[PDB]
């Protein structure tokens, strides 16, 4: 977890 | 997964102007994403991509000038265009290197192309 | 916009034969046009296309023998396909990137295909 | 020519991978062919080619791990990943500097990625 | 204008 | 001819 571009 | 773009069009130099690319269809992954470009005569370069990093890599030709950003949810990258002089007219394509769903082989995907006109 | 092949057929080693692509409708500017082939069992591969610089690219396997042409006023394109040899049979399909003269977005566009057959 | 991987996915450590890398089109010649390592964030980073010599050469990291191999009538490789672990997983692309059949000019091609995950 | 292929 | 990685 952020954000799929990486968690 | 397909991509289209929107925005482009015609400007003024020193004006501004938004691309947009959302991807249709299911995504697990990114490893790069964003756009390159082709002016008519000229060979297809690099303006500003995103990598699986989290890094976001400029072309030199573009000075702060450009801004990247992205909505994961809505599965769209954007780039800010500003300060826009006429040596930036070109075809603009949306680009990724992407893992669908279930595969385990990256592909590439290409944009159509949008066009970017900066004249007078 | 819709395009229409003509031309095609069978032929024999050594011989001629002329494909034509005929589009419908509304365009402002083409960012590409020309032709693709496709063997049975095989990958698409780019026969001869130009781009909007006016620079006309043909595929390595061509060697002079195929000859591009346009007719802008009746919309067409041209392939002049001369000495031919086995190895070019296959399904070929016209093809365009256009801007459709409403927006800025490039859309792709495939002919049917037309079969062209070199035996014997 | 062109390239296209096959193999690749998910396993947890002293887990196996296999990774087809086909060519189509023709071939005279080979100059190197193998894979390379990206890490997210990091140089990507060489890790089997061989070279023409024959004389294969594996990154440090390699160890009797990956075990490189070929299919010259299918221009086809293969890399046998056994004892994968998490601390070497990364994006995985073939590579190839090959002589097409009617050039002396050599061509670098590149895989689109391999994911390899643990 | 020269000709749509590119003015 | 050995074998395309080597005549």
């Amino acid at each position: 977890x952020l954000x799929r571009x990486x968690a | 997964v397909t991509l289209k773009e929107s925005g482009g069009g015609l400007v003024q130099p020193g004006g501004s102007l938004r691309l947009s690319c959302a991807a249709s269809g299911g995504i697990s992954r990114v490893n790069v994403a964003g756009w390159y470009r082709q002016a008519p005569g000229q060979q297809r370069e690099m303006v500003a991509v995103i990598r699986s990093g989290g890094r976001i890599n400029y072309a030199d030709f573009v000075k702060g000038r450009f801004t990247f950003s992205r909505d994961d949810a809505k599965q769209t990258i954007y780039l800010q265009m500003d300060n826009l002089k006429s040596e930036d007219t070109a075809v603009y394509y949306c680009y990724g290197s992407l893992l669908e769903t279930g595969t385990f082989q990256y592909r590439e995907y290409w944009g159509q192309g949008t066009q970017v006109t900066v004249s007078s």
